[PDB]
């Protein structure tokens, strides 16, 4: 096992903590040992192990930004990286039925997103963070090579429309983009008056990019009414932005499928390809 | 995991 | 609290649906700090204090980027708040965990683990204080010891017996010949109450450090003195040994500053209006 195997390390990083009481989450690049107030990231390959010093720099940079909330702060690196655990829990889509909850939750997303946008200009950031060229064309090529063979003729025609539209996108690199800003990744303090944003986790996909990507993720998680509220509060409701959001949002099923295809995750692959086959 | 992107 | 009541309307915007009994207050020199479950709100006591908050926001941002091995109160304003002339409030994250009872250090193993975490914290503060960008961003007063002595005589001596004044003069006497050291990031009030631990899943683990009101570029001896004041010579000697700081020069400055630490607590309490912390600080000087 992973706990028994890394027990010497865990005894140094978590003195007196029984390793069999911990839990391990099985990432792509990393096993993540979860303690009460922190996690230990261990690379699953020599590729990940080589990348971990950069990941630690990235997390240190995010820890320095003004985002209106917490992020996993680097506590120790050695190969391993220890990050603080952000407290709180995801906010259930149903909570947004109360219009006063929706109002304060929308406002706090605007603060988060504004903070990420502003950070996009910073130097610490632009040089620590990934800024790939043509991520969406690379994606289009990956989909055609890897997913089209699994799709129906009608599926391939729908997908080829969605991919064609990715050419409409300007390769915009103005904001820090979380890249996977679903509901599960945004943590809240609940049951102490209206919900207050604790922080944001799962920064694995973080880059310099287009903030439409993060807005699309919010809409995917909470629906169009709520996204519309965020866009209006934040002054982001022009047509140019709406088009970028829709275009990117259209790729989310295919992103799920492409990941699931590479991961040998048959449940996610099936779910991802629903209506493409 | 997942529709948001994962 | 009348602070809570006086500031009810603002607090209802910053903490909507939170009732006052869910809140407590820490008295600061410049700001009243309202403590919620997950965050704290600095409320300036005067116009001058409000003009201080933009710089506090930047200072807390710098601390949030340091490699200390633990958490610090992160500013929850936007970066642009640093360019303001004044701010009506400043919101920071709250660090989780609880102070460590001195009794915990009776166990040899706990003491070693605790001291080790203090060393990581202090070593990180030391190296940051050798960094030119941090040094440019924090206050670095000169002659602070000589001026502290002046301030104690002016502000606290009137509250002392003649017995107390004589004791205080003994402790102030060594300050003028203290080397004036500006080498480390110095917390400036690093008592037990500002150092927070989690103690659920095993031995005490450093969660974070709070109350950075006094932070500066200064002498690490100030922070080591605080530790020694709270926990005693044996624990202090363990931290100095593990950190590489047990040289006589350092130990001698620590001893000098340590002898003033209660007076530091009294002066702060005097200026921030905290009646009980003042009574405590003045124990033995009246």
């Amino acid at each position: 096992g992973i706990l028994q195997a890394n027990r010497v390390l865990l005894s140094r990083l978590l003195p007196g903590v029984e390793p069999e009481g911990l839990t391990v989450r099985h990432g792509q690049f990393h096993q993540v040992v979860i303690a009460s107030d922190r996690v230990v990231c261990l690379p699953r390959t020599a590729a990940a192990a080589a990348r971990l010093p950069r990941r630690a720099a990235v997390m240190r940079v995010l820890a320095g930004l003004d985002l209106g909330c917490r992020t996993p702060r680097p506590l120790c690196e050695g190969p391993f990286l220890v990050l603080s655990r952000v407290p709180g829990a995801p906010l259930e889509a149903d909570a947004l039925e109360d219009s006063k909850v929706a109002e304060v939750v929308a406002a706090q997303y605007v603060t988060l997103l504004s903070g990420l946008a502003s950070a996009g200009a910073d130097e610490k950031v632009r040089a620590a963070l990934p800024a790939p060229q043509g991520r969406w064309r690379q994606f289009a090529a990956d989909v055609r090579a890897e997913l089209f063979p699994l799709m129906s003729d009608g599926g391939c025609r729908q997908a080829e429309r969605e991919l064609a539209a990715l050419d409409s996108l300007p390769d915009i690199t103005e904001a820090v983009v979380h890249g996977n800003l679903g509901a599960e990744n945004v943590l809240w303090v609940r049951d102490d008056g209206l919900p207050r944003l604790s922080g944001v986790i799962d920064w694995d996909e973080v880059s310099i990019g287009d903030p439409a990507e993060d807005l699309a993720a919010i809409g995917a998680g909470y629906g169009k009414d709520f996204l519309d509220q965020v866009l209006t509060l934040g002054g982001w409701s022009d047509r140019r932005m709406a088009t970028r959001i829709a275009t990117i949002r259209a790729t989310f099923a295919l992103q799920q499928a492409l990941s699931a295809c590479r991961d040998g995750d048959e449940e996610e692959l099936a779910d991802g390809l629903t209506g493409y086959r | 995991k997942a529709x948001r992107a994962s």
